[PDB]
């Protein structure tokens, strides 16, 4: 929750942080997106790749974008702490991101993360003990039609109620993958009542187009 | 056969998490040569 | 020649392309109250205190930042003009600390003078204050950050002029703090001058603190010898005493910067 | 035309919004996607400037600022530098989830959306800054883009017209501040996402420097449409300089939440009763409504009942369009609560840059804060008006403006509402 830096034995610059070759061609895929004298620009991509090596970022992920890209390090500290998807710290390896505003908060997002609470035994912004589930809460995740709703790590998961979050927490806990969609009976955003919209067939191409074209 | 009723976009349960990233890598072929700003960076 | 007429006030002013707001109403003698602009750094337009209103436009501008088009009246005594000084100063005053008695800043501070200047003469700020954690920088710069209005020349100067790229933003928000991030000694040659262009007492001098206080010092303008570059320097002394050294402005010197030996 | 809604799907622009259909390149040519594009790209910049002002299409963005006159600014030639397109596909405002969905369903269409605008403003590549927190639809986006340039559409020789534009895609990495657009080319720079000023506009200094175009995903992606139906076509729709079709949002305390695309000026009643099955509990159950997202007032049931979903009609009803995202609050909505979770969301989502947002945005949010519970008196509700009035239109970019509008709309509407709150904290307390 800090934004200033204290260097304890599990994150100082001594700590071990190399890319993997794979992730070396990742990476220069990623520089060569941008103009020549503007490498700066791959800050934000990069380092997220140290998050997904990774899991989080010490400092030694700021200080090797840093040094890959030929920034100075506080240009990468910056962005690392402006950003809420960089994980400073050991996050487990489950974030559970419950959104909890207005949309969701309409349609009862509370229940869910209280099912989460007493179902994962933490409260928000902790970790369980067999580091497998951090629980902390989020702004928008731009779900709102689909409220509420939770993201895994990179999954939506929505339309949810309590017995379906408990569900979804006991096949990330038996080792499985979850489907990540809606989790009530429609399949993206449609009105669950039936399509009042694009029932019809799409018209195809050439339908409707202008003369002199 | 004309169906508005099976959802197609299942194909997102199959990403990992270096998809986006080696998509990039295999469009880094198809793409312009980026222009330069005359200098190796704002620093140099 | 291609100088374009502004008005300031109603008073005809021939600028040319490319200056701001403040720097024409600087050309006629009024001094636009300012936090994040300075002279010698980059237009930053993040302190929000400059705001004026432009006639015939229904929205203030910033006099750092906006330049001059053909044909403006700047308003810098009007209603919304002081409206907008009087509200900046308050958010300003909102979480700043009630430290003037102990800051070594009081009677030389920037906000002090232009909030009473420019700003309201009570509070409305009914919760309670952020209180920030301070910063070890080096022996020469006494940090409390709590007192920082987050106006970016710690940023502009290590950068620019310095060259060192060490200061920054981290956060976001109410809990945005200028530091570096890690425990980090800023010491380069002329650390001592972000204790100038800090406007208030978050970044004040360490051999100085305490010792001393503006208005009972005696200004001897003077020259540095510690090198042969003749920086012109105003030796500050109280009761017999030198108290401090601090820069003079000379265009063709020093520009009004002094090194860490000097100061 | 008089009366507005009951659009057709005939003259729908996103078709295969559901995910019903295939997303990818085959189903995308076989639904009216990348038809004639060679023909488009030939006829010249002018003449798709010409049809994008023809077609009064607004910015979808939310503010609405005329698409044709904003992509004209780059009708300008080369000074050495490239230009750039960039398409807005943040998407953090509450309420708003359609870019996701023309992302995730119809990637194509936005691609053809970017070499179209691209084409039309003279721009080197497009730069589609996407929300990280979208990745599922991010990885959707790039393997529709690797189908563009395997079938020869878009890169070297775009659609055989000669013409070069790539087509980048670059994640967010969480910040709601980065949906604005200088703030999102701060963000691409690999900088923090904090606002520039304006003066000077990304027209002149964009992305890198660069002259360029930030326009969100919905007024790209209708691009290719008004290309190829007309400007005639799309101005059929909605009243004169509200023209078109629109995505809707309709969350919040309905039956069925849902997205739609929908005629311009449709009433918001028509719209709730017909596509979101109502409020739940019935319209007279209705106590609120946030016409466009989090940015934009509330507004009452007195005012909801002949209302008109377009720019103006919600202007003259004192909030704005916005994003076109209906937010719906029932009767038993407890309505300072969410006014002040929303409150809180934008001090959460604000850069700290200049003085009034980063100071009187959690200044608000203390105040609401005490709102909720009752611990305040009523003197601080005109206070809090005039706090909201010294942060609109005194900050750097608009989030300062769209954090002060939700507060101006609850007072406005719902000051009875704080005193009793207020008054009966003071019988039960004191
Ligand atoms: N879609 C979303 O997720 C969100 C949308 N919004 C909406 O965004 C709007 C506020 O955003 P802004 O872009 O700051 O407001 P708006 O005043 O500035 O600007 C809209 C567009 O008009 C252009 N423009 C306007 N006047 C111009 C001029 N004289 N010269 C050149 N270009 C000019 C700007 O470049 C910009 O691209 C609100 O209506 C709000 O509802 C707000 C938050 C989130
Ligand atoms: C705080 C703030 C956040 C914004 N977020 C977005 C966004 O997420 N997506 C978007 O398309 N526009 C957003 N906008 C509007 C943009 O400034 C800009 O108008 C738009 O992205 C492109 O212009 P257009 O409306 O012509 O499409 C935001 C504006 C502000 C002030
Ligand atoms: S910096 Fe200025 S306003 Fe703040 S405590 Fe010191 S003298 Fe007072
Ligand atoms: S410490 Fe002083 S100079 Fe630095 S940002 Fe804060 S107020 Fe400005
Ligand atoms: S008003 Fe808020 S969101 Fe905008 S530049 Fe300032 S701190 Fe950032
Ligand atoms: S409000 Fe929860 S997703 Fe937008
Ligand atoms: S002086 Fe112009 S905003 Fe700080
Ligand atoms: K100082």
């Amino acid at each position: 929750a800090l934004f200033v830096h204290r260097d304890t034995p599990k994150n100082n610059p001594e700590t071990p942080f190399d890319f993997t070759p794979e992730n070396y061609k990742r990476i220069e895929a990623i520089v060569k997106n941008y103009p020549e004298g503007h490498k700066a620009a791959a800050v934000l991509p990069v380092l997220d790749l140290a998050q997904r090596q990774n899991g989080w970022l010490p400092i030694s992920a700021m200080n090797k974008v840093a040094e890959i890209l030929q920034v100075p390090p506080m240009r990468v500290y910056e962005v690392a702490t402006f950003y809420t998807m960089y994980n400073r710290k050991p996050v487990g390896k489950y974030h559970i991101q419950v959104c909890t505003t207005t949309p969701c908060m309409l349609r009862n997002s509370d229940s869910i993360l209280e099912a989460i609470q007493k179902k994962l035994g933490i409260k928000v912004g902790e970790t369980t003990p067999d580091k497998l589930f951090t629980l902390i809460e989020v702004e928008c995740l731009g779900a709102c039609v689909n409220a509420p709703m939770v993201q895994i790590n990179d999954n939506y998961y929505e339309d949810l109620t309590p017995k379906d979050i408990e569900e979804i927490i006991d096949e990330l806990k038996a080792g499985k993958i979850p489907k990540p969609g809606p989790r009530s009976g429609r399949f993206s955003c449609e009105p669950a009542g039936g399509l009042t919209s694009l029932t019809e067939p799409p018209k195809g191409p050439g339908f409707g187009v202008q003369a002199g074209l | 056969p004309f169906d508005n009723t099976t959802y197609k976009n299942l194909q997102h349960h199959d990403y990992s998490t270096y998809t986006f990233l080696d998509l990039n890598l295999d469009l880094s072929k198809f793409r312009m040569p980026q222009p330069s700003s005359g200098r190796e960076s704002p620093r140099h | 020649s291609n100088l374009i007429e502004v008005f300031v006030d109603g008073q005809s002013v021939m600028v040319e392309p490319g200056t701001t707001v403040l720097q024409a109403c600087e050309k006629v003698g009024m001094q636009i109250p300012r936090f994040c602009y300075h002279e010698r750094l980059s237009v930053a337009g993040n302190c929000r205190m400059c705001l004026v209103e432009i006639e015939k436009a229904p929205k203030v501008v910033a006099a750092c930042a906006m330049p001059v088009m053909k044909g403006w009246n700047i308003l810098t005594n009007s209603e919304k003009t002081k409206k907008a000084r009087e509200g900046v100063m308050e958010f300003l005053l909102a979480n700043h600390p009630l430290d003037c008695p102990i800051c070594d800043q009081g009677g030389e501070c920037d906000l002090q003078d232009q909030s009473m200047m420019f700003g309201s003469d009570r509070s409305r700020f009914l919760e309670g204050k952020r209180a920030v954690e301070d910063k070890n920088i080096g022996p020469l710069v006494k940090t409390i950050m709590t007192r920082c209005i987050q106006c970016t020349r710690c940023i502009r100067f290590a950068s620019e002029i310095a060259g060192v790229d060490d200061l920054g933003t981290t956060g976001r928000g109410n809990d945005m703090q200028v530091g570096t991030y890690i425990e980090k000694m800023f010491m380069s040659e002329l650390s001592g001058n972000i204790i100038d262009i800090c406007p208030v007492g978050a970044l004040t001098s360490k051999p100085y603190a305490f010792t001393a206080r503006p208005w009972e010092t005696r200004k001897t303008e003077s020259i540095d010898v510690m090198d042969a570059v003749g920086s012109n320097i105003v030796v500050s002394t109280r009761t017999g005493e030198v108290m401090r050294i601090l820069p003079r402005m000379h265009e063709d010197i020093n520009e009004e910067w002094i090194s860490d030996k000097t100061r | 035309k008089t009366s507005f809604g009951s659009l057709k799907d005939e003259d729908r622009i996103f078709t295969n919004l559901y995910g019903r259909h295939d997303w990818r390149l085959k189903g995308a040519q076989s639904r009216g996607d990348w038809y004639k594009t060679k023909e488009i790209l030939l006829k010249g910049p002018d003449w798709i400037l010409g049809e994008v002002k023809t077609s009064g299409l607004r910015g979808r963005g939310g503010a609405g600022f005329p698409t044709g006159l904003k992509w004209s600014f780059m009708n300008k030639p080369s000074d050495g530098r490239p230009k750039y397109l960039v398409v807005n596909a943040d998407e953090g405002e509450p309420g708003t989830c359609k870019d996701r969905e023309i992302i995730r369903h119809d990637p194509h269409k936005l691609v053809e959306g970017c070499l179209v605008g691209g084409r039309a403003m003279g721009a080197r590549a497009a730069y589609i800054y996407i929300r990280g927190e979208f990745y599922n639809e991010a990885s959707n986006l790039q393997v529709a883009i690797r189908e563009a340039y395997e079938a020869g559409l878009i890169g070297k020789n775009a659609c055989g017209s000669g013409y070069d534009f790539d087509v980048f895609v670059v994640r967010g990495a969480g910040a709601y501040i980065c949906g604005e657009e200088t703030a999102l080319i701060e963000s691409i720079e690999g900088k923090q996402g904090k606002p520039r000023l304006k003066p000077p506009f990304p027209a002149d200094v964009g992305v890198f420097g660069c002259p360029t175009t930030v326009a969100n995903v919905e007024t790209v992606a209708v691009s290719p449409t008004i290309c190829r139906r007309g400007g005639a076509w799309f101005a059929s729709f909605g009243r004169e300089r509200n023209s078109g079709t629109k995505l809707f949002n309709i969350s919040g305390h309905v039956n069925n939440p849902c997205t739609v695309e929908e005629e311009m000026s449709v009433p918001l009643k028509e719209l709730i009763e017909k596509h979101a099955g109502g409020v739940t509990g019935g319209w007279d159950n209705l106590l609120a409504v946030i016409p466009g997202g989090s940015s934009t007032p509330l507004i009452p049931k007195s005012v909801c009942e002949t209302v008109l979903m377009d720019f103006d009609a919600l202007i003259q009803a004192q909030t704005g369009l916005g994003t076109a995202a209906v937010i719906v609050m029932d009767r038993s909505t407890d309505i300072v609560k969410a006014i002040a979770r929303l409150i809180e969301f934008y001090k959460h989502e604000s850069c700290g840059q200049c003085t009034p947002c980063r100071e009187g945005v959690d200044w608000m949010n203390k105040v609401m804060a005490r709102f909720v519970r009752g611990d305040a008196r009523p003197a601080e509700i005109d206070s809090l008006w005039e706090i909201s009035k010294q942060i609109e239109g005194h900050t750097i970019c608009a989030l300062g403006d769209g954090a002060a509008w939700p507060v101006q709309g609850l007072i406005r509407h719902f000051r009875p509402e704080l005193e009793e709150r207020m008054q009966r904290f003071a019988q039960q307390h004191q």
